[PDB]
């Protein structure tokens, strides 16, 4: 069944488009990340890898 | 990441939440216990009313 | 587990837990001490012996 | 008819069944906030009063 989402409804009943952005924040892999980029490591230096 | 999309009323958001109660969080679309991730939610009366 | 919702019961599940467990935690200390008392009154007696 | 919020009008309840699905069923019952209950229970707990 349907609300019928008439002009006169108000914001009960108005249509809101809804969007459910669900993540895995496991480190395994990497699929998506921020944008960050830096120089490379040091075989014998305390490093924050 | 996994993206969701979907149309609803304006304030049944309410229910868009892990383990929430209703209709749409019981028979439509239900959230782990352990959801994690974000919703988002806007005004679509220029266009679905 | 039946009166509230799994993502709202999750925390006082939690804290009962953390209540049963610190609770148990000093019967197993009595425990310790009173076996410890127990075992040098033995030890005192097997000495009489 | 309803009163004003001062001299409010009190029911009591007894002696029938509680179908609570038909109170959330209402379109405009936006506003359904519980307090040490769940509306998934509602209809599958008990209550003296």
């Amino acid at each position: 069944r349907s609300y019928g989402f008439r002009p006169t409804y108000g914001v009960g009943h108005q249509p809101y488009r809804v969007v459910v952005l669900s993540f895995e924040l496991l480190h395994a892999p990497a699929t998506v990340c921020g944008p960050k980029k830096s120089t490379n490591l040091v075989k014998n230096k305390c490093v924050n890898f | 990441v996994y993206a969701d999309s979907f149309v609803i009323r304006g304030n049944e958001v309410s229910q868009i939440a892990p383990g929430q109660t209703g209709n749409i969080a019981d028979y439509n679309y239900k959230l782990p216990d352990d959801f994690t991730g974000c919703v988002i939610a806007w005004n679509s009366n220029k266009l679905d009313s | 587990l039946s009166r509230l919702d799994p993502p709202e019961a999750e925390v006082q599940i939690d804290r009962l837990i953390t209540g049963r467990l610190q609770s148990l935690q000093t019967y197993v200390t009595q425990q310790l001490i009173r076996a410890a008392e127990i075992r040098a009154s033995a030890n005192l007696a097997a000495t009489k012996m | 008819r309803f009163a004003s919020v001062y001299a409010w009008n009190r029911k009591r309840i007894s002696n029938c069944v509680a179908d609570y699905s038909v109170l959330y069923n209402f379109a405009p019952f936006f506003a359904f906030k519980c307090y040490g209950v769940s509306p998934t229970k509602l209809n599958d707990l008990c209550f003296t009063n």
